């Protein structure tokens, strides 16, 4: 048909919109992935960030909470440099940056009560404490002279707000909770040794982990989702002991 | 977004004829001649660059392909760079002055009809003009490392003659 | 920065026996090559020793053949020498260097000032 | 606090689910951004898609219904062409590209209610027509030697699936709806000349 | 690919005028000198005018003083020549092009054959 | 995802010592002198390319 | 999500016994029959 359409598949129900106001410990810890380029070994063709998975529990009113998250960025800067053109010169084709221009995703699930009944939400609030990701160091390894080297780097991370991203595959829903921060420099910059560009302000993608197994955050957790709860109604004459 | 790098790249000693507009700024590798700019019809000039607090001595330099001689001296703890000038094939190698410096770079320029070049002592520096019909035809070629930086950034130009080769913190 | 590291210093009986160590920290040791040199008193610093790349290739100076001995360690980043039964010429320090020469361009240092304190 | 903590906002309420299965036409332009590298005219530092938006309008049962949509992509493939290294060799460091890695998004929304009815959601499915999308020719204005000029490039756009984005911010909820596209290549090749 | 156009031909009064026309696509014109050369039998082609990168400086040939003229349009990128009275030698095929020697590395060819049809 | 570029670029005429496991391909732009080859010990080489139909000279 | 069925619960008390046979494969196996009968308990049965 071409045609339009509306038939009814059902007829009413009954829902509540239940308060959920829980507390939150997000903790994450970035990836990065570095390529070779095809020659002598330093022309570097990519150092950039990538989806990063990781997996933790922790403790939430004695009831032992089972967390999964992966993290990644969005609108990443992404800086070049090129200290020379023959071969034997040093080069970095691309390197990603995070700026006040970037966000910081954050996918988070748990399999607690509050969060497996994310289905229909009516609004999805929360507040988060803000904290700095710190940029450790990387040798860039060179077959020859002296081995540049990477350091510094300075962020925090600033709530920004929460997405629902829904799949949908035949009628089943797969379904993700992300967190979206906003970024704010800070000191001290960042700087490629024995190199043109120093002191920038960001956070480059060589060694964000810091030697931090993660960077942690604590936050409340306010959801009014739509529960498919009864309210003690519709149910047999004879309920009772 | 993707930003520029922070100068345009250390390029090969080539030989071409770079448009106008645009600063050549080169920074010198070995000793002798950095580069020599002509036009092969009534402009030939070339420069050489010699360590500081050196004696005067009649020097053989393979420019223009026929090796020649000339003198040059020195006596400043600074980089010494001559200028060689001439208006003909058959003419005498005006030994022209001059450029000193530290930060052992030169730089070279076309606008209007009008070849400017750096000169001076640094940070006291500035640039200079020389004059010739057809400029716009002339060529360069070049034997140490060089970058290009667009007309419009004489404040930064200028300021790179005086400290030229932003810091390389180690 | 890069750092060089070397151990096994001290008084000696002449006739005697030691080993002696100079690692390597902050580059890469595969495509640079490795000397000895002993320093001392105003007859000037000497060449020790040579190995550059490992070709199964290796040199020696005139006081130390024999009772000197070499080894390129890869492995660890190291040279590791075996010390024994010389003249009492050998009390000096012991330096481990390597001056590389390619043409590295501009942008960027790649040189090194390449002495560990011996 | 560091404790749990529920109250109910307001009693229980009727809710019906139905079925709205109407016909959609998605019309979207892509969006390309070019960039000059500093120097002397011959390096491009990015050629790469973009956000594209665009709103439009067309006719569905008489009932004018006024879309606006906005197209990118994602998984795109980059190559990174060098010619040549002196100062007046032409270059171009990176040029975006897709291939059977990447996809396409396109975001769509519209007003009328059969859309605003699409806060919450127990399902969606749909089922779109298969389109060649193909590439033009560009003349990187190159100020010596003969012009380069990239020309061909065509692929196909095969359904693979629907998505919705919810921003959160203070009682109001910012929402997009998302198709994504699978990508099949197709004839005739492209090429930089 | 690359394209030149012209225009302007057919009888002409010896003692006359017209115009002609040789406009250019493919490439930039700005940076690249232009030409004329008049081809015929035996005799051969020959240079006619010069212009390069306007110096407010140009040259003519030997046949062609005066009574030719030249213009370089950057905008419509082309060359236009203003052409009367001259002797029934000017009988033959006018042709516009330039060649251009800077040296573009490997890689890729931006090497012309330029010469318009005429 | 990146892509290898299919070469590894035109480089430019320049003097260093490049390590093995490394073909080395090189293109001719003028007449004479191609390449030279040194340990500057016991072994020097250099090549000369020249146009074919060229006379005993 | 994995639903769950839990909860639930009747006492058996005993009210009546008769006669009967079980229908068993190899014979027919007279037997007595114990009619119990129910009481709904505490633990309310759910569709969690």
């Amino acid at each position: 048909a071409q045609v339009d359409e509306d038939i009814i598949v059902s007829k009413t129900s009954l829902w509540k919109e239940m308060q959920y106001n829980r507390d939150i410990i997000i903790r994450f810890k970035f990836g990065n992935s570095i390529v070779k380029m095809g020659g002598l070994g330093y022309k570097w063709s990519e150092i950039s960030y990538k989806a990063a998975n990781y997996q933790y529990n922790y403790l939430r009113d004695g009831e032992q909470v089972t967390a999964h998250t992966t993290c990644s960025v969005n609108g990443v800067n992404n800086f070049s440099y090129n200290g020379g053109f023959l071969p034997t010169d040093f080069g970095i084709s691309r390197y990603e940056v995070i700026k006040e221009n970037s966000y910081v995703y954050v996918d988070y699930w748990d399999d607690s009560k509050a969060f497996r009944n994310i289905v229909y939400v009516r609004s999805l609030a929360a507040n988060l404490n803000s904290v700095r990701c710190t940029g450790g160091s990387y040798h860039f390894s060179l077959p020859v002279g002296a081995w540049p080297v990477i350091n510094g780097g300075a962020v925090s991370l600033h709530f920004a707000g929460v997405t629902l991203s829904t799949q949908f595959t035949d009628f089943v829903s797969l379904n993700s909770l992300r967190f979206r921060f906003s970024l704010t420099v800070d000191e001290p910059p960042f700087s490629i040794l024995r190199t043109r560009t120093v002191n920038l302000y960001g956070l480059p993608a060589a060694n964000p982990n810091n030697g931090n197994e993660y960077y942690e955050i604590s936050g409340r957790f306010s959801l009014i989702s739509l529960v498919p709860t009864n309210d003690d109604y519709q149910t047999p004459i004879m309920n009772s002991v | 977004t993707t930003v520029e790098p922070i100068l345009d790249g250390p390029y090969q000693p080539t030989t071409f004829t770079p448009p106008n507009d645009y600063w050549i700024l080169i920074n010198s590798n070995t000793n002798g001649v950095v580069y020599e700019s002509t036009n092969n019809s009534d402009f030939w000039t070339a420069v050489v660059a010699i360590e500081p607090h050196v004696t005067p001595v009649d020097r053989q330099y393979m420019i223009f392909g026929e090796s020649k001689q000339f003198n040059v001296s020195n006596d400043s703890n600074k980089w010494k760079f001559l200028e060689m000038f001439r208006s003909s094939s058959q003419n005498e190698f005006y030994n022209r002055r001059t450029l000193t410096s530290d930060t052992r770079l030169v730089g070279i320029l076309k606008y209007g009809g009008r070849v400017w070049t750096f000169h001076g002592e640094t940070p006291r520096a500035t640039t200079d003009s020389s004059s010739t019909a057809n400029l716009n035809n002339i060529s360069i070629t070049i034997h140490s490392e060089f970058y290009i930086i667009p007309r419009s950034q004489e404040s930064k130009c200028n300021e790179y003659i005086n400290n030229g080769l932003p810091p390389i913190q180690n | 920065e890069v750092q060089l590291v070397e151990s096994g210093g001290g008084p000696v009986q002449p006739g005697g026996s030691l080993k002696l160590s100079c690692a390597a920290s902050g580059f890469t040791f595969s495509n640079y090559e490795m000397y000895w040199v002993r320093q001392a008193p105003g007859k000037g610093l000497e060449w020790v020793s040579y190995i550059s790349t490992s070709p199964a290739i290796t040199y020696y100076a005139d006081s130390v053949r024999g009772r000197f001995t070499i080894s390129r360690d890869n492995a660890k980043s190291s040279l590791y020498l075996h010390m024994n039964s010389l003249r009492a010429e050998d009390t000096a320090v012991y330096y481990c260097a390597t001056i590389s020469h390619q043409q590295f361009s501009s942008g960027w240092n790649a040189w090194f000032d390449p002495w560990g304190q011996g």
